[PDB]
RNA sequence: CUCCGAACGGUAAGAGCCUAGCAUGUAGA
RNA sequence: GUGCUCGCUUCGGCAGCACAUAUACUAAAAUUGGAACGAUACAGAGAAGAUUAGCAUGGCCCCUGCGCAAGGAUGACACGCAAAUUCGUGAAGCG
């Protein structure tokens, strides 16, 4: 122990640091070095490493990903937190960076941080899976009102009509028909006539279907093929087809 | 640049040349499109084009 | 998405010049449209008449391709700067070299003159750019930082003075006369080769494999990103009226409005006779002083030259 | 040890499909 | 360019005038340890002192933060060796040419993204105070030294007179250091006891003003007490603590310093 | 008839051994 | 130290006032330690060298030279780094 290991000790280190000192490339040889010594459980010394191959390549993601898992393993908490904010302050576009750290702020249990570095994240417009990652999160705890601003903003930031229709059937999932009613006559007031297309109408005969409307399941229906784009053929005959069911059903 | 390394030099001038532009403009063989191997492959067809 | 874009006549080729016996590299107008000045790898440097299209002279400075130009509007001056490594300014009543700024360590590749402090800034392959006492020889700031080549340069009187987009994907705005880095953009994927700036909306773009970018000055505020034009781009000029054209690689020549961005014409030129198709490109514009008609260099050591469409209304090319 | 390096103000990639991944 | 509109000095380089005139060269000279060209800060002082110099890169001012024109730490004006082994701070600044220079240039950088005031680096993550070096402190204002260097000479047999300043910054053979550090390892420190089993506290010159409930008020600092027992017959306090470890802490921590409403009470092992 | 040339492009090879003109002007006690 | 108070008020002293604003590697240095193509002496072109190319990268450096002249003289084991399937793992998402 007492000095056979730290010969073993000054072997491997000279050993890392010969490898990485003949090279400067490649972090495998840092990385083994910074379990060999996680192994040790020199955590400053680790950590060393650490910020120094961050010197050598601040691009590597997995390497951010080593350093955080290992502060989440001997539970540095505040100097995990250090390392998340200042990639994710570094790499706005890297969701792995956003994702494994709100997933922090939950094992943590600050879902008041949470939202926070949500917030951040969201101010870069990431993308459809962040938003819906988000309202996961946000629905984990009931937050009815968190939620529809969550899908307000995300449909908007997103303006796609399927992602509006998410939020519609979000909305008849959780019992709003009045707001979706809305939902749907303001998706198609901002579609506008120019660019509508086939599944929002489809879907709002469908909704109303279920409301059990039917003369305004077919006003809808008939009013809007001929307010907009109509025509083309498997359009038709499926728009038809779904004509019949709502009727029927 | 002097006579001797006119030659010399402008050679260094056009590989360098060749790899800024395409190996910067046809990747998406992101990681390294063996570029070494495309200018082994220019180098061959200037010999051919001396040789006929 | 946007207000309906305003209607600007399409352009038409109509005169061709084929003396040049390598690849045009670069391209300027002289002050008042009379004559225009070209530098090629062929390592001549030929003035032509603006009118007659014809070679009014040719001078043998270089040792290599001729990079870059520019003429002088404070003086009788033009300075060239070339791959030789080496940068040189001519007198133009009498013909002839008259310093030479040496200093850069590798190949040259482009240039400007400060419009009122009387300074170049080079740009090099050595992964910097110099800012050159005109007379004196005299280099001030070594404004440097780029990882790589930086591809080109651009200078202007207002904050900030320097724009630099390089082959390390940055774009670096720099102030004068601490020769200090300001502020750096890094939107871009793929190299960025042009940059140029509005005459009148404070106001600047880049391009990119990827597509043009549009930022406001003098902080860097990204406005409006330009697609459509997908081909490795060399030059972008704009015009008065706010015509913006992008010269690509592949000879695929196309044109947008500054406002809404909205490329409303591709122009996808012949080739001489003798030349290859493969050997197309285009490697420079500029329009005229008058902006009526617009130079571009290409790479079959041609110059051709595009008119403004006068048989143009708006039926006979709508908007769309 | 320069300036500190600027956030990557950057898109994503779109991954390479088998066809221009032979391409 | 290294360049300081400062001086990092204590009072003992700046001199007893509260009222200085300083001029400042920039780029004077080289760092002697960085060879950094610095501004070089010139002031007398005193009347019939040392018109005195600032030499160092404001990097090695700052990183072991010694008044640059004292070479003495600015908050304990005392020599490196003495600080650094005080703090058990083995400071590896490297000794070869490239390494230190580039080390002190990549300490300025650091100490230009630093707030300047306090050290970039491991010796300044290390303020956990010494009472030894509490101990060896000079906190009077050594003005006789800012006199040049009309008296009998510095002895060359006296180790002091050749005065070594790289090593003695650099973390090697300071002979006043030295000299200091036998005095303050022969200065009074409470030795443990061979007897392991006693946690027994002698307090000497309690007083009568002390009684049982501060004297335990202030031993309860360092653990748990078992039993105390104050004689105002011999004026002193012996007290059964419960645990060593707090009875060596205890014993440390007021051996030479407690002073338990204004006088030091003698703090020794019982018997 | 009074128009006056300068350099470079060079003097060795070594052995053992001998001697020298310089330089700096050092904070803490 | 200059000059002044219808200064105490004599011309002796004290005061008050107006100014006149801070030298200076202050040391006689204390100290600190080296080399010549020098003298002699020797000795004698010591072949061993065809080492079968040059120019680069390149920051590999010093000398002469005023040199963005010119000119000297130098470093090569400059490599193995592995695009790439195969399963396994975890994470996310959908049902």
């Amino acid at each position: 122990d007492e000095e056979e290991l730290n010969d073993y000790k000054l072997r491997k280190r000279k050993t890392f640091e010969d490898n990485i000192r003949k090279n400067r490339t490649v972090i495998s040889n840092w990385i083994k070095y910074a379990q060999w010594e996680e192994s040790l459980k020199e955590i400053q010394r680790a950590r060393s490493i650490y910020e120094r191959a961050l010197d050598v390549d601040y691009r590597n993601i997995t390497l951010w990903l080593k350093y955080a898992e290992m502060e989440m393993k001997n539970r540095q908490v505040n100097h995990a937190r250090n390392i998340w904010d200042r990639a994710i302050t570094t790499l706005p576009r890297v969701n792995q960076f956003w994702y494994k750290y709100t997933y922090m702020e939950e094992m943590l249990g600050n879902v008041a941080g949470a939202r926070q570095v949500f917030e951040r994240w969201m101010e870069w417009q990431p993308e459809e899976q962040a938003w819906h990652s988000y309202i996961n999160f946000e629905l984990r705890y009931k937050e009815v009102d968190r939620a529809r601003t969550i899908y307000e903003r995300f449909v908007l930031v997103h303006p796609d009509v399927k992602n509006w229709i998410k939020y519609a059937r979000f909305e008849e999932k959780h019992a709003y028909f009045a707001h979706a009613r809305k939902v749907y006559e303001r998706a198609v007031e901002f579609f506008g006539d120019e660019h509508m297309d086939e599944h929002l109408y489809v879907a709002f005969a469908k909704f109303e279907e279920n409301q059990k409307e039917f003369e305004r399941v077919r006003v809808i229906y008939k009013y809007a093929l001929d307010r907009i784009s109509k025509q083309e053929l498997f359009k038709n005959y499926t728009i038809f087809e779904k004509k019949f069911g709502d009727r029927r059903g | 640049v002097t006579k001797q390394r006119v030659e010399s030099h402008f050679d260094l001038e056009l590989r360098a040349a060749v790899m800024h532009d395409i190996l910067d403009m046809m990747p998406e063989g992101i990681k390294q499109n063996k570029a070494r191997t495309i200018l082994q492959h220019l180098s061959e067809a200037w010999r051919c084009w001396k040789a006929n | 998405t946007m207000p309906k874009p305003q209607w600007h006549p399409p352009w038409k080729l109509y005169r061709v010049i084929s003396g040049h016996l390598g690849w045009v590299r670069c391209i300027a107008v002289e002050p008042g449209n009379q004559w225009f000045v070209t530098g090629s790898a062929d390592r001549t440097i030929k003035i032509w008449d603006l009118a007659s299209g014809k070679l009014k002279l040719s001078l043998t400075g270089h040792i290599s391709t001729v990079r870059g130009v520019i003429v002088s509007t404070r003086s009788p001056y033009l300075f060239s700067c070339g791959e030789d490594k080496q940068v040189k300014c001519w007198d133009l009543e009498y013909n002839k070299v008259i310093r030479h700024y040496h200093g850069h360590l590798s190949a040259v590749y482009g240039l400007d003159l400060h419009p009122t402090i009387d300074v170049l800034v080079t740009c090099s392959r050595d992964s910097t750019a110099r800012i050159w006492d005109v007379r004196t020889k005299a280099s001030v700031h070594t404004l440097s930082g780029h990882t790589n080549a930086v591809a080109t340069v651009r200078c202007q009187a207002a904050e900030p003075q320097i724009i630099t987009g390089s082959h390390d994907t940055t774009i670096r705005l720099w102030d004068l006369v601490a020769g200090k880095t300001r502020v750096t953009l890094t939107n871009h994927k793929k190299s960025v080769r042009a940059v140029v700036l509005h005459p009148r909306h404070y106001t600047f773009a880049s391009g990119s494999p990827d597509n043009i970018k549009q930022w406001k000055f003098p902080d860097g505020s990204f406005i409006q990103n330009l697609s459509g034009h997908n081909a490795i781009i060399n030059t972008l000029t704009v015009n008065s009226d706010g015509v913006l054209v992008s010269g690509a690689d592949n000879g695929t020549m196309h044109l947008w409005d500054w406002r809404t961005g909205y490329n409303f014409q591709r122009v996808h030129a012949a080739v001489q006779p003798g030349s290859l198709d493969s050997e197309s490109g285009i490697f420079a514009c500029a329009f005229d002083q008058s902006e009526s008609r617009l130079l571009t260099a290409e790479a079959d050591k041609t110059i051709k030259v595009y008119r403004e469409d006068d048989t143009a209304t708006e039926e006979t090319h709508p908007v769309s | 040890p320069p300036s500190p390096p600027a956030p990557v103000m950057h898109s994503p990639s779109r991954k390479m499909t088998v066809k221009e991944q032979q391409e | 360019w290294e360049d300081a509109d400062f001086p990092i000095l204590c009072q003992t380089c700046l001199g007893e005038n509260p009222y200085i005139r300083m001029t400042k060269e920039k780029y004077g000279k080289e760092c002697k340890i960085c060879a950094r060209p610095f501004t070089v800060f010139r002031w007398c002082p005193g009347v019939r002192m040392r018109f005195k110099k600032t030499e160092v890169c404001q990097t090695c001012s700052k990183l072991k933060n010694v008044c640059q024109t004292c070479l003495l730490d600015l908050e304990y004006g005392l020599p490196i060796q003495v600080r650094d082994a005080g703090l058990s701070f083995k400071d590896d600044m490297p000794k070869s040419d490239v390494n230190k220079e580039y080390y002190t240039q990549n300490m300025e950088r650091e100490i230009s993204n630093s707030d300047g005031t306090r050290p970039v680096g491991m010796l300044g993550k290390a303020t956990s105070t010494s009472d030894m070096l509490l101990k060896l402190a000079r906190t009077t204002p050594y003005y006789k030294r800012n006199r040049p260097h009309h008296e009998k000479p510095t002895d060359p047999d006296d180790p002091l007179a050749d005065q070594n300043i790289k090593d003695r910054y650099y973390g090697i053979n300071d002979p006043v250091a030295d000299k200091l550090l036998k005095r303050a390892s022969t200065m009074p420190r409470l030795d443990p006891p061979e007897d392991k089993t006693i946690t027994t506290l002698y307090v000497g010159g309690l007083g009568d003003t002390i009684t049982e409930t501060d004297l335990r008020n202030h031993f309860y600092q360092f653990g748990e007490i078992r039993t105390i027992t104050v004689v105002q017959r011999q004026q002193c306090a012996f007290i059964q603590f419960a645990t060593r470890q707090a009875a060596e802490v205890a014993a440390e921590k007021s051996f030479n310093k407690l002073i338990v409403n204004g006088r030091r009470l003698n703090v020794k092992w019982g018997r």
